[PDB]
């Protein structure tokens, strides 16, 4: 809400603009400049200008957090990603997981994990 | 000196033989002569004998101690100290 | 390589406790770190100010009135170097928002005449005292507030009045600002000066032509404006820049004829005349003479005792008679 | 053919110094003997005698190069530079490029020792 | 992981601070920031490898950074310009009226031989002798002398290690102060027969050694024992001095057992091979000693009004006075930098172009693979520039005047990647070790280790968030670590 | 011996062979990678200036220079062919001597040597 500024002075934002994306309120990586931070820098070229028009594009960190885990039945899931309706390769290239460790494994390209049962 | 004698002398060389000579020899009388002065013997190749002497608030001297005798070199020395 | 002429040093201190870094060589692409509002830069000496500003990188923020007068400011700075922001007078939090992100706020806001909506009191006190307002409230490290020469508070003249208002207010609202006052500002396509006396059909005097005032080149101006930005023992001073040597307008005015090759057309009316005849044209909407200048046309510039030079800014002014050729060269015809 | 244009000599190294020295007076000359048309055709602020300085600064520069060779591609990039002020090929910015003094002071930090060179990182 | 690509990494061949070695590295950047360092051979000196530390602790570069200039107002520190600082450090020197010794200045294990020349120099200039190191008892003097280089160096090769046949150590454990080091002498052990044994605290070792005690008794009795007689036997023997002796008050002792030892057998100090060995620590110690960076004797009983510290981050609250006035000059913030009341910043190993001397004695050059951030300024411009303020102003504004008083103060700074033997081998010892050294008492405290975390030693491992990570999970009673 | 300032006839800038030190050498074997390609030609390339190296534009975040030699670097077949031209453009250099493995004999039945007394390590494979 209330950034101070390193003049000293106050800052205001809406509480919706400080979230670094729409469904996510915190940064998901450790370079990552939050929204605070990129306001207290940028002021002056945020003047007059309306936020609700500025991109925010969702955070795909909770959207791939969100899709459910595949169960398998052998040590290894193979992953591509492919669009099984448009013709081509429009996947990611093919891989395959071990899963016999315990708990769920991520493919490494699109996030989606996978368990042995 | 007062403070700070540094003494300069190549390993092989020919002309730092009284060099050597004298260190190898005196090195000891000199530093019991000089008890609170810090002396200093640093070797390297292509080096000229030379000695340096640190009197006080980093005023310095230096001679050249191409010589023929360990004698020589040693009033040399001492014609720097005064 | 580029240098930071402007910088004393690398890393500075805001009075308001902001560290600036300066990073780079000096040069377009670089930045010092300060951020400077002007107010009234789309002007004759608000451009130079400007250009020289953003020579080196320091953010200016830029409030203008008319969309297509400011637009040359942009080309003097790198990507994101001069920043614009619409303001106005009446409008209270548009000088908040131009003044908020700044460590450094001048202001060079005057006009010569009066509107149907900005008498010179408009302009020059309450004008002043609402930016002064926004300085104080928002606690700008350096402020800096130009007036005229001879401002002084009971003038005949209602803009040496108002200006010597100005001044009082300022420096009771803000009492860190400092203050300049510029003589007659000369150079390209100056106002109501040697442009003036090169194109116009006849220059008409109600006082013989007789005033001195030390003409002063504009850069200069705005080179001592620069140095007084970045230099922090100005503050709560009081500047009188002036050119080196005394002029009379009928001598400048001979000036521009040898420099022109062509005689300049003098007439001496009655003053009570040519007021009626100010009076009367100021019913048009383009800018002309004003009353209030003719009546100004009877001051001779009057220098301070105790005030603040170019001297102290470590400047030697240029002279005029040296620029003239330069500054007049389109009108000879040869 | 293609026809060499105004104020254009042949490429020719010359073999001994002073047949080079005598091109290089010449060459000097007729910068001196320019020096008015300069200052008509590219507009400048600055006095003929200030163009007639620059232009002795500049031989000056060259004054003790000893190998021939040298001496002679320094006399042909002369020239070459000659031949593009008279013809009024350059234009007034790349022209008052040869003239960084007379414009006006930069600004009021110019290091000279070694405590403001260093307070600008520039030590 | 994922922070670049090789084809957009800026490549520089530098040196290695992190251990008194000196590794040679190739320095991975892209712009302004390091990325990573990898080994670059150099046969006489770390082989193809270096330790964890110097790979890891390149991300203590990258925080707790000093960028401004900063001036101590109450309890507080307060961001300053640069003429600011340094005129309050010249409103201090002339308040305080420090005459001679009572300007103490401390170098740190990370400093480069051009800054610590830089700030010698200045000391002397200001009529002080105070120019101490930062290791404990650095307000005195070393116990083995500084005269000759051979007491205080590795002066067989580290490739000598090659040739050993038999290898005491003395208060030492290579494998954290020198862990290429101790990859070589395991290299050895493995290819030939060699017998090790060592004086001082049990020590993991990757080779088999042979304790003989933890006391300097117990020194007396080896090297009057069996394995004194190894080693007059041997061929290529070596003994290996740990610096960590030195800093004991009892140095004395330990260096006079061994002089007399080396003095009387051939094996150890003949004229094809000299196997006695100081292990320094620190990157920084063995130039020092090259340029004298030792107090004086009166020096050592003052109690200083104005203290200097350059790097020294070992610094505890005993050795600095209420009353005196800190200057700091480092690159990282860490506690050195709390005690100060003013505080300088200066370039980092990696943001310029510097002097390393070895444990060999060897002289190394480093470049520069990235700008000092912020404002921070290189470390011997900085002495030159505060000199100029306290009106003693340096003969030297420029690097290649720096190189010229570095070859005056020693000839072997300005050979590069050279090694040269002592002609004064017998001399020294003699000199040195057994002849000021009678009158020491040896106590009866055991030794101890040197170092008590392997991967925080220094204010950059420090600042690391890996080798705090590292620590902690590198623990010995974390079963990950066990076997068993 | 080297060529002063103002008789070069490349225009550059005078800097460049005033306050400008240059390196020559050979690129290091890469800890990497077990290849040899790179590390025969003779490189040579300017040490970096303190102030103009890189700075981070407070826009976009771009690493920013003043240097106008930082991309650059030459390749020569041979050490006194780069010393040549750097004396010859009046360039200060510094020349790094490279390091080489030292030769060493390997066998392959070294692994499987008899040990007449206890093993100091039990080799795996
Ligand atoms: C309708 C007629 C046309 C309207 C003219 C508008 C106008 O004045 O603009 C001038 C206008 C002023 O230019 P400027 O940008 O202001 O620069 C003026 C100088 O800087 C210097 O400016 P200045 O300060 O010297 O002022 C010059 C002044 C001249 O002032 C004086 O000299 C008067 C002095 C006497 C004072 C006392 C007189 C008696 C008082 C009696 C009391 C009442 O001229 C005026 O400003 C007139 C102001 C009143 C305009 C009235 C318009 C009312 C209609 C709406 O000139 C131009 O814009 C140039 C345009 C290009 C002209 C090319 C073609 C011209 C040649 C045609 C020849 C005709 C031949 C026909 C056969
Ligand atoms: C087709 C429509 C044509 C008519 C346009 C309508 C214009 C409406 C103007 C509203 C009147 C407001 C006013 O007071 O204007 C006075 C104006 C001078 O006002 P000011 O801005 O102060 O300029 C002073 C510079 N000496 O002086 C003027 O505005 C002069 C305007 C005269 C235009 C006459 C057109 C017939
Ligand atoms: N020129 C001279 O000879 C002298 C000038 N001065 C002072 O120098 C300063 C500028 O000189 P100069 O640059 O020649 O003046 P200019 O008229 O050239 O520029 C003045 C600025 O004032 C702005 N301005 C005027 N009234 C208002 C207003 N009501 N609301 C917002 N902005 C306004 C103008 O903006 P817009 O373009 O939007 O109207 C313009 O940018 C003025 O303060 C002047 O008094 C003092 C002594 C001598
Ligand atoms: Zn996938």
């Amino acid at each position: 809400k209330s950034i101070i500024s390193y003049n000293g002075n106050t800052i205001e934002i809406p509480e919706e603009y400080t979230k670094q994306a729409p469904n996510r309120d915190s940064t998901w990586a450790p370079a990552q400049a939050s929204k605070t931070e990129i306001y207290k820098n940028n002021m002056v070229r945020f003047e007059q200008k309306d936020l609700s028009k500025q991109p925010m594009p969702y955070a795909g960190i909770e959207l791939i957090a969100q899709q459910p885990v595949r169960f398998v039945h052998g040590n290894t899931a193979v992953c591509d990603g492919a669009n099984h309706n448009g013709p081509g390769a429009q996947g990611h290239p093919k891989i395959f997981i071990n899963v016999d460790a315990p708990g769920s494994h991520a493919c490494q390209y699109c996030g989606t994990r996978y368990e042995k049962e | 000196a007062l403070r700070e004698i540094r003494f300069h002398l190549c390993q092989n060389g020919s002309s730092s033989a009284p060099l050597r000579q004298f260190v190898k020899n005196q090195i000891g009388a000199f530093q019991k002569a000089n008890p609170s002065t810090k002396v200093l013997v640093r070797e390297a190749n292509g080096v000229k004998p030379i000695v340096f002497a640190r009197f006080d608030h980093g005023h310095e001297s230096k001679i050249g101690l191409d010589v023929s005798s360990e004698k020589e070199v040693a009033e040399r020395v001492k014609s720097l100290i005064e | 390589m580029n240098s930071f002429e402007n910088l004393a040093q690398d890393v500075n201190i805001t009075r308001s406790g902001k560290t600036l870094i300066a990073k780079g060589t000096g040069g377009r692409s670089s930045r010092t770190g300060y951020t400077a509002t002007v107010f009234g830069a789309n002007g004759f000496l608000g451009s130079y100010l400007t250009a020289k500003l953003a020579k080196h990188g320091t953010t200016v923020v830029v409030p203008y009135r008319e969309e297509m007068a400011k637009r040359h400011l942009k080309v003097t700075g790198d990507l994101g170097v001069v920043n614009f922001l619409e303001m106005d007078l009446r409008n209270l939090e548009s000088i908040d928002e131009a003044v908020r992100h700044s460590d450094i706020v001048v202001n060079l806001i005057g006009r010569e005449y009066e509107t149907k909506n900005f008498n010179y009191y408009d302009v020059h006190v309450e004008g002043a005292r609402r930016i002064a307002e926004a300085v104080k409230k928002h606690n700008i490290a350096r402020y800096i507030h130009v007036s005229a020469f001879n401002a002084e508070i009971d003038s005949p003249s209602e803009f040496n009045h108002t200006k010597g208002l100005g001044e009082q207010v300022t420096k009771d609202i803000v009492p860190w600002a400092t203050i300049v006052r510029p003589a007659p500002m000369f150079g390209r396509e100056d106002k109501w000066f040697l442009d003036r006396m090169a194109r116009s059909p006849c220059l008409v005097s109600a006082n013989k032509f007789q005033e001195t005032s030390n003409p002063v080149h504009v850069i200069d101006v705005a080179a001592a404006l620069e140095r007084i930005c970045f230099d922090d023992s100005t503050v709560a001073q009081t500047f009188e820049l002036y050119g080196p040597q005394k002029f009379t307008q009928k001598q400048i005015i001979d000036m521009v004829s040898e420099t022109l090759r062509k005689e300049v057309r003098h007439i001496e009316l009655p003053k009570a005349l040519y007021q009626a005849y100010t009076k009367a044209t100021q019913a048009i909407w383009w800018p002309t003479y004003s009353p209030d200048q003719v009546e100004r046309q009877f001051l001779s510039q009057k220098i301070d005792p105790s005030a603040k030079t170019f001297n102290d800014l470590d400047l030697t002014p240029m002279e005029l008679p040296d620029l003239m050729f330069k500054l007049i060269r389109p009108y000879r015809v040869n | 053919a293609i026809i060499a244009t105004a104020f254009a000599e042949t490429v020719k190294f010359s073999g001994s110094k002073q047949e080079l020295q005598k091109r290089t007076l010449a060459l000097y000359r007729q910068f001196l003997r320019g020096a008015p048309t300069f200052a008509d055709l590219y507009e400048v602020q600055f006095s003929i005698p200030t163009i007639r300085t620059k232009i002795r600064q500049e031989f000056e520069r060259h004054r003790f190069v000893d190998d021939l060779s040298i001496q002679n591609v320094l006399y042909a990039k002369g020239h070459m530079e000659y031949q593009e002020c008279i013809n009024f090929w350059k234009q007034q910015a790349q022209f008052l490029k040869y003239f960084p003094e007379e414009d006006d002071i930069q600004g009021r930090h110019q290091p000279s020792n070694f405590v403001d060179k260093f307070l600008k990182n520039r030590a | 992981a994922f922070r670049a690509r090789p084809w957009e990494l800026k490549k520089t061949e530098s040196i290695d601070v992190m251990d008194a070695v000196g590794s040679n590295i190739r320095i991975d950047s892209k712009g302004v920031e390091v990325m990573r360092v990898i080994p670059r051979v150099h046969e006489d000196v770390n082989e193809e490898w270096i330790n964890d530390k110097s790979r890891f602790a390149c991300d203590g570069l990258k925080t707790q950074r000093l960028t401004t200039p900063l001036i101590r107002v109450g309890d507080k520190f307060v961001n300053a310009t640069w003429d600011d600082a340094l005129s309050t450090i010249a409103k201090a020197y002339q308040q305080k009226a420090p005459k001679g010794d009572e300007f103490k200045a401390v170098a740190g294990a990370l400093v480069e031989v051009e800054s610590m020349v830089a700030l010698k120099d200045m000391t002397n200039a200001l009529g002080s002798e105070n120019t101490t190191t930062d290791t404990p008892n650095g307000n005195s003097a070393p116990a083995h002398g500084i005269t000759f280089r051979s007491n205080y160096l590795f002066n067989s090769s580290i490739a000598g290690i090659e040739d050993a046949d038999a290898i005491l150590l003395v208060g030492t454990n290579p494998r954290r102060e020198a862990a290429v080091m101790n990859a070589r002498i395991r290299k050895a052990w493995l290819r030939q027969e060699l017998e090790i044994a060592s004086v001082g605290p049990t020590l993991d070792a990757t080779f088999d050694v042979a304790e003989l005690g933890n006391t300097h008794a117990d020194l007396e009795k080896a090297l009057s024992g069996e394995f004194g007689e190894v080693l007059k036997n041997a061929k290529n023997p070596l003994i290996i001095v740990g610096s960590g002796i030195t800093d004991r008050e009892d140095a004395g002792a330990f260096f006079n057992t061994i002089g007399k030892f080396v003095e009387s057998t051939p094996s150890v100090l003949n004229e094809n091979w000299n196997g006695y060995n100081v292990l320094q620590r620190s990157a920084s110690r063995a130039g020092a000693y090259d340029i004298g960076f030792t107090p004086s004797d009166e020096a050592s009983k003052t109690t200083p009004k104005m203290v200097w510290l350059l790097g020294a981050d070992e610094v505890a609250a005993s050795d600095i006075p209420a009353d005196a006035f800190v200057v700091y000059q480092g690159h990282n913030g860490d506690v050195g930098a709390q005690f100060a009341d003013v505080v300088l910043p200066g370039a980092a190993y990696t943001e310029k172009a510097g002097t390393y001397v070895n444990t060999e004695g060897r002289s190394q050059i480093s470049r520069a693979a990235t700008g000092p951030p912020g404002g921070a300024r290189e470390d011997w411009k900085i002495l030159r520039a505060v000199s100029e303020y306290l009106g003693v102003a340096l003969p030297y504004e420029d690097a290649y005047e720096v190189r010229d008083r570095l070859a005056e103060i020693s000839p072997s700074l300005v050979r590069y990647d050279l090694v040269e033997p002592t002609v004064f081998g017998d001399v020294a010892v003699q000199h040195s070790l057994v002849g000021p050294n009678g009158s020491v008492t040896p106590s009866s405290a055991p030794l101890t280790e040197t170092i008590e975390n392997f991967y925080m030693t220094d204010s950059i491992s420090r600042s690391s968030p890996t080798m705090a990570k590292s620590s902690i999970a590198f623990n010995k009673d974390n079963k990950k670590n066990q076997a068993f | 011996d080297n060529v002063p300032a103002h008789e070069i006839v490349s225009g550059a800038p005078a800097e460049l062979s005033r306050n400008r030190v240059v390196r020559i050498y050979q690129q290091a074997k890469p800890a990497t990678q077990s290849g040899e390609y790179g590390t025969f030609a003779w490189r040579l390339d300017w040490d970096i200036v303190d102030v103009a190296n890189r700075w981070e534009n407070d826009l976009i975040g771009w690493q920013s220079s003043g240097d106008y030699m930082q991309a650059t670097q030459m390749k020569f077949t041979s050490k006194e062919s780069a010393i040549k031209f750097a004396n010859k453009q009046g360039w200060d250099f510094y020349i790094q001597e490279p390091h080489h493995r030292k030769f060493r004999v390997k066998q392959y039945a070294n692994n499987f040597v008899h040990s007449y007394g206890k093993l100091k390590h039990i080799r795996t494979k």
